[PDB]
DNA sequence: TCAGATTCCATTCGAATCCATTCGAAAATGATTACATTCGAATCCATTCGAAGATTCCATTTGAGCCTGCTCGAGCAGGCTCAAATGGAATCTTCGAATGGATTCGAATGTAATCATTTTCG
DNA sequence: CGAAAATGATTACATTCGAATCCATTCGAAGATTCCATTTGAGCCTGCTCGAGCAGGCTCAAATGGAATCTTCGAATGGATTCGAATGTAATCATTTTCGAATGGATTCGAATGGAATCTGATG
């Protein structure tokens, strides 16, 4: 139950930065589900990258390559 | 007291003015390790890897909430509902 | 050059009673070329990331894992591994 | 030949040459990368052709047309995720 | 009529007007341009596919707001979420 | 020439998308979006044509332009 | 140097070597491809940096931070279209 | 290897009195590498389409026209042409 | 009109940037080949241009019925406030696992000639 | 169904290149200890959503003109495509030198704290 550590206040802050004024009561479980799906995809790709290099540690470049594969390039952690 | 909608706009300004991370770090790291347990056992993570994951995920969620707010306004509301999330994710091909 | 010969061989293998038109044959050639280009590009990137020079079956295996959806990558990996083993044994 | 040694219908030498003509710098290509790639391409071709032929036979015809290919691809979730192209005539 | 046009594979636009429009648009990039017939056919296939997919998204948006009639605001919302607006 | 794409044709394209009813202001919006899409693709097709030092636009130029746009198409040589 | 002949700050020889390293099969690279590429990279760098420096001067700050880079990129239509990446520490554009 | 020297030279050319942090320097490095890789890939594909081996400034110009939007492409083409003309003189 | 929130002016300082030195790494110079591109001809396809015609789509008006927009009251769900409980951060401490660089060294890819298919075009 | 110009396949090196062992160092993991800031219920209230009945708008269908698309035919020509030859120039050795990367050190620009003056909001 580590997805319940993404609390109600954190999701409210993430919604405020998106410009959201009022929130339903069923938004938090939906948000947890979508975050879980996104994280599963990215982590699967990253672990594939670490496995190819015959390593036991996941580095930041594996994450960067995985994100670039999903089409979600990120600046500031290498490349 | 403040009327409902005052503090909401105050925090909207506050969190659109800043640049920090909005999720706690220990819960996110625990969740990342638990998810990664399904692909390979006895994995180690650099701190930079978890930091990169957190930045990417927060950016994703903020963009999704922007699309969801657009959907909510389309239907003449100010409250966001799960149907707006579903519509936004469907038009995005997710 | 094209893949019409081998596409026809595979079709005769799977559906011995069924033929194929020429527009469908062109579409199948386009599909084969698309998949081949994707795999080749990803394998080249994988080889570059590790500071290696030779492309091997490990690069192809990782490219197939990264490009194909699950339950489609597993059978593809099995077919490729079986083909490589049969090739090496002989 | 190499294809018969591996037990495939797709060509191993031609795919090896195509892979060699796509490596950056002075890169080399192993002989089993071609076997793996030919196995993957043959597997995907057979899957698509099998679904299309089943659709055609359910329509009580003897040939495969682009409409059959589109019906086969769009009715499968994996082939839908993999193939996002527009099929001309489907 | 929905079933009639969803179950066919033809082209739903006349060829001559589309050819005229394509040539007029292209004349803004280079004068004295020539076209193969296959180029115009490919352009027509791609454009019809694009419009059909956009209309599917537009219908989703119309249903979201509890309507059956599609309005320009649905096209605008679909295109903004897609990334075109 | 954008008025040669008639309202019955737009109705047919909407019906193939599952649309039951149409507003009367949808046809001009459709013409605008089609014009934008066509300009985007034809720009790249003519770029590819000019690189090869040709005066004729071929189907390969259109196929490459669509593939660049993210709208891959099968059945025209690629 | 070649960069001084061309009149640039970015390196022509190093970019030539990288271009040679990123060619498929047996590929040759001319000496003016490197000049063209260095000019393009310098132009884009200068545009981004000028916008970011204007943003930095707006808030009375001497140094440039990722917040200023994000503000510069998202306020420009062409830069927004070209740069779709995520900037670590850039926030969002305030708009209610 | 990095681009920090040339990025700082360009910065001191544009704004001669403002500095830059190290996180911003890393972001600028990533940006330059991203654009360079895009241009190189496009040029290689263009060379393969015409059945040629050498990559020239014509391939670079076509890749710039295909990858950059609007007035960015026009000004970039102008700058690159000026640089090549000054170099070959 | 009064309690909260927001922004601004002073002070110090410590986290961070800009400047200064040595150096192996790489860039520029100078011939030398070959390798690839360019410049004339010479077919030879394939696009544009014109003409015609029954037809088959498209255009316009009317009208009815269906759909959408508006007003209004009810309730219900979300926001704001506050007091208590909890768990993150952060600052060391130690250790226990695992990259990454060298040095052999054994595995394997490409090049050269000669076939012996083999695929592509009638 | 037939012919023949590509083009894999075989034999044999030469030599890169990719593996196997070892050694150190980073660095990542596991413990521990607080203050304290963040989260959690719970209550109270208000404004926002929603349903129903009207009222107005406006879409679809049908019929009758009428108009312009579609296919076929055929010259005319121009513009891609191939074939040699002739250059233009990029890559390859061999030196020599300059430059950019890592290491240190002196300002100094961002970053808490501490009030103070407005700004704004809400009930009277």
């Amino acid at each position: 139950d580590n997805i319940q550590g993404i609390t109600k206040p954190a999701i409210r802050r993430l919604a405020r930065r998106g410009g959201v004024k009022r929130i339903s009561g069923l938004i938090y479980e939906e948000t947890r589900g979508v975050l879980k799906v996104f994280l599963e995809n990215v982590i699967r790709d990253a672990v594939t990258y670490t496995e190819h290099a015959k390593r036991k540690t996941v580095t930041a470049m594996d994450v960067v390559y995985a994100l670039k594969r999903q089409g979600r390039t990120l600046y500031g952690f290498g490349g | 007291r403040y009327r409902p909608g005052t503090v909401a706009l105050r925090e909207i300004r506050r969190y659109q003015k800043s640049t920090e991370l909005l999720i706690r770090k220990l819960p996110f790291q625990r969740l990342v390790r638990e998810i990664a347990q399904d692909f390979k056992t006895d994995l180690r993570f650099q701190s930079s890897a978890v930091m990169a994951l957190q930045e990417a995920s927060e950016a994703y969620l903020v963009g999704l909430f922007e699309d969801t707010n657009l959907c909510a306004i389309h239907a003449k509301r100010v409250t966001i509902m799960p149907k707006d999330i579903q519509l936004a994710r469907r038009i995005r091909g997710e | 050059e094209s893949y019409s010969i081998y596409v026809y061989k595979v079709l005769k293998q799977v559906h011995p009673d069924t033929g194929i038109s020429s527009k469908a044959m062109g579409i199948m050639n386009s599909f084969v070329n698309d998949i081949f280009e994707r795999i080749a590009g990803e394998a080249s990137r994988l080889a570059h990331y590790n500071k290696r020079s030779t492309i091997t079956s490990r690069e192809i295996q990782t490219a197939v894992r990264l490009l194909l959806p699950g339950e489609l990558a597993k059978h593809a990996v099995s077919e490729g591994t079986k083909a490589v083993t049969k090739y090496t044994s002989a | 030949s190499r294809s018969q040694r591996a037990g495939l219908q797709f060509p191993v030498g031609r795919i090896h040459r195509h892979l060699k003509s796509r490596t950056t710098s002075h890169g080399r290509v192993g002989a089993t990368a071609a076997v793996y790639s030919a196995a993957i391409l043959e597997y995907l071709t057979a899957e698509v052709l099998e679904l299309a032929g089943n659709a055609s036979k359910d329509l009580k015809v003897k040939r495969i047309t682009p409409r059959h290919l589109q019906l086969a691809i769009r009715g499968d979730e994996e082939l839908d995720s993999l193939i996002k192209a527009t099929i001309a005539g489907g």
